[PDB]
C-alpha cells in the first residue's frame, strides 16, 4: 500500500482520489492520502473552494516513483512532484503516519468498482495522450482540449486521443461509401483495432480514460471521445463476441458510477438511444441497457 | 449552412453551384399480386442536377436495372444519387467543379458528404426552401427521354431554353419554379395552359414553348391563377 504525502494544505480545497473526495479547510493540518491500492492507475484531483472553475488533477501509478503534492503559490495550485530520494521520502511518510496526518483510501473489501473502471487503463498509454514526458505522472484538467477539438489551440497541452471521424477518408473505403458508413466494421476492426490500437485492450483503455476525464474534470472533449468510441463499436455489425461482453461490463460500471444529477451533460441523448435501440448492438448490452433504463429513463 | 429566404440571391452570383433533387431517382408503381399481396414495379428514374445560374440540367437517367438484386432501395437510391453526383463532379474540369452543392432533401446530406470526401472544399448544403423540382418528370421531353432509356445514360438540356438571352438567372429561376409549381399542383391544367396555342411551338433542344415576352407575362399570370385556384379547392378558402 502506497502514499501521496502533502506538504500542506494552504488553500481551502475539495480533494478527489479516484472516485472518493474529501473537504479540506484552509491551513487545516492535512498531509496526504495513505493505503492507496498498488496495482492500478490512480487519479488525485482538486477544486478550490474559491474558484470551482478549473478542476485539475494528476493521473499516476505509485509503482513508477514516489509522488507528493505541494501547493505552489506563484501558480496558485497543488502540484504533483517526484522525490528521487527514496530515503527522504519514506522518512517523511512514516512521520506523517505516526502523527496520523493522512486520510486512508477508504477501500471497501467487496468493492471492485475502481478496478472495474480502470481495468484496461495503463499509465504508459496515458502518457501518450497527455504528453509531458519529463514527468512520470500526467496532469489533466477541465479546459484542456483534444487534438480533434483543435482541428475544429496550444499543442503541448492537448489531449492526444485517437481521432475518430465517421466522415473521413480514414473511415470510408472507396467504392464502399455506403457500406462502411452504415456498417463501420472496417473502421473499427481493421483501421482502429488492428491498425492503430493493435488490440481491444488498448481501445478499451482509451475509452475508459476518456470517460474518467469527463466525469472527474467535466472535460468536454474527453466526453466526446468516450461517446465516439462507444458509437463506433455499436455501429459495427461485426465485433468480437468477447469485446461486446467486456464493453457491456465497462459501460455498466461507468453508468453505475456517474453522479445522478450530472446526467444531462455527460450522457449524449442521441448516441445512447442509437446504441441501445438502433445500433447493430442494440441487443448486446443487456446490463448496460438495464441500468440505463432503471437509472436514467428520462434520457431515453 | 442552409439555404433559406435570407440568402436566396447567392444562387445567382458567379460562384459555381448545383442543385440536386433526388425525388425522381427511385420511381415505383404499386399493385396487387395474383395471391392478393402488394408488390412494387420499378420504372426508370433521373437525378435532377441543375445549375441555377446557367440553366444547364445534367439529367442522369437511372435505369431500373440498377435496383435489380438490392434491398432497402429507397435508401440505396440516396447513395446511388450521391455516387452519380460525385462522378459528375469528378468528370468535370476543376475550374468547372461546383463550390457548393445544394440538396433539396436533407436525407441526401450524409450520402453526398461521404461520396464527396475527396472534395473537402465543396460544401454540401441543405435548403429550407420548398422547391418544386419533383415536377421535373412533368416536362414531356424529360419524361420521354427517361422512360425510353434502355441503359444508364446522361441527357443535357438548358432548363431555361434561351431565356437568358433576354432575362437574368434570378428571373429565369423564378419563371422555372412557377412553371414547376403549377405542374406539381395541377399537371393537366398547367400543361393545357402551356400548349393550348398550337401556333407556339417547342424548339428541338428546348423543353418549353417559344413564348414571346408578352406571351410569357400571360402564361406567367395564368400559372399564378392556376396555383391559387388549386389552393382554395384543396383548403376550402
Ligand atoms: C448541359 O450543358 C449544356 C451546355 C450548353 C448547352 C446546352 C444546351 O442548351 N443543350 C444541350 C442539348 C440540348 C440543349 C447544354
Amino acid at each position: 500500500m502506497n502514499t501521496v504525502p502533502f506538504t500542506s494544505a494552504p488553500i481551502e480545497v475539495t480533494i478527489g482520489i479516484d472516485q472518493y473526495s474529501f473537504n479540506v479547510k484552509e491551513n487545516q493540518p492535512f498531509h496526504g492520502i495513505k493505503d492507496i491500492p498498488i496495482g492500478h492507475v490512480h487519479v488525485i484531483h482538486f477544486q478550490h473552494a474559491d474558484n470551482s472553475s478549473m478542476r485539475y488533477g494528476y493521473w499516476f501509478d505509485c509503482r513508477m516513483g514516489n509522488f507528493y503534492i505541494q501547493y505552489d503559490p506563484k501558480d496558485g495550485l497543488y502540484k504533483m512532484m517526484e522525490e528521487r530520494d527514496g530515503a527522504k521520502f519514506e522518512n517523511i511518510v512514516h512521520n506523517f503516519k505516526e502523527r496520523q496526518m493522512m486520510v486512508s483510501y477508504p477501500k471497501i473489501d467487496e468493492d471492485d468498482t475502481w478496478y472495474n473502471l480502470t481495468e484496461f487503463v495503463q499509465m504508459d498509454k496515458i502518457r501518450k495522450i497527455v504528453r509531458k514526458d519529463e514527468n512520470q505522472f500526467s496532469y489533466v484538467d477541465s479546459s484542456m482540449t483534444t487534438v480533434q477539438e483543435n482541428e475544429l489551440s496550444d499543442p503541448a497541452h492537448s489531449l492526444n486521443y485517437t481521432v475518430i471521424n465517421f466522415k473521413s477518408r480514414e473511415a470510408i473505403r472507396p467504392g464502399h461509401e455506403m457500406e462502411d458508413f452504415l456498417d463501420k466494421s472496417y473502421y473499427l476492426n481493421t483501421v482502429m483495432l488492428q491498425g492503430i490500437f493493435k488490440n481491444s485492450s488498448n481501445y478499451f483503455g482509451e475509452l475508459q480514460f476518456a470517460f474518467l476525464n469527463a466525469m472527474f474534470f467535466g472535460n468536454y472533449g474527453s466526453s466526446l471521445q468516450w461517446h465516439a468510441m462507444i458509437e463506433l463499436i455499436c455501429s459495427s455489425a461485426t465485433v468480437p463476441k468477447h469485446m461486446l461482453d467486456k464493453l457491456d461490463e465497462i459501460l455498466y460500471y461507468q453508468i453505475k458510477t456517474l453522479p445522478e444529477q450530472y446526467s444531462d451533460i455527460l450522457l449524449n441523448e442521441r448516441v445512447w438511444n442509437i446504441c441501445l435501440y438502433s445500433s447493430f448492438q442494440k441487443n448486446s448490452l443487456h446490463n448496460t441497457e438495464k441500468i440505463m433504463e432503471n437509472k436514467y429513463p428520462e434520457l431515453l | 449552412g442552409a439555404m433559406n429566404s435570407s440568402n436566396y440571391a447567392e444562387l445567382f452570383n458567379n460562384d459555381i453551384k448545383l442543385f440536386v433533387d433526388d425525388t425522381n431517382v427511385y420511381r415505383v408503381t404499386v399493385h396487387k399480386t395474383f395471391e392478393g399481396n402488394v408488390a412494387t414495379k420499378a420504372i426508370n428514374g433521373c437525378i435532377f442536377t441543375l445549375n441555377p445560374k446557367t440553366g444547364h440540367l445534367f439529367l442522369k437517367i437511372i435505369h431500373t436495372s440498377v435496383w435489380a438484386g438490392q434491398k432497402r432501395l429507397s435508401q440505396l437510391a440516396k447513395w446511388k444519387t450521391a455516387e452519380e453526383v460525385s462522378a459528375l463532379v469528378r468528370s468535370l474540369p476543376k475550374e468547372e467543379q461546383p463550390k457548393q452543392i445544394i440538396v433539396t432533401r436533407k436525407a441526401m446530406l450524409d450520402p453526398l458528404e461521404v461520396h464527396m470526401l475527396d472534395f473537402p472544399n465543396i460544401a454540401i448544403r441543405p435548403t429550407e426552401l420548398r422547391l418544386p423540382f419533383s415536377a421535373a418528370m412533368s416536362i414531356d421531353k424529360l419524361s420521354d427521354v427517361v422512360m425510353k432509356a434502355t441503359e444508364p445514360q446522361m441527357v443535357l438540356f438548358n432548363i431555361y431554353d434561351d431565356w437568358l438571352d433576354r432575362i437574368s438567372s434570378y428571373t429565369a429561376f423564378s419563371r422555372l419554379t412557377l412553371l414547376l409549381r403549377a405542374l406539381k399542383t395541377n399537371e393537366e391544367s398547367a400543361k393545357m395552359i402551356l400548349l393550348s396555342d398550337p401556333t407556339i411551338t417547342i424548339k428541338s433542344y428546348h423543353l418549353w414553348p417559344s413564348f414571346t415576352d408578352e406571351q410569357w407575362i400571360t402564361i406567367e399570370s395564368q400559372m399564378r391563377d392556376l396555383i391559387l385556384t388549386e389552393y382554395g379547392r384543396k383548403y376550402n378558402v
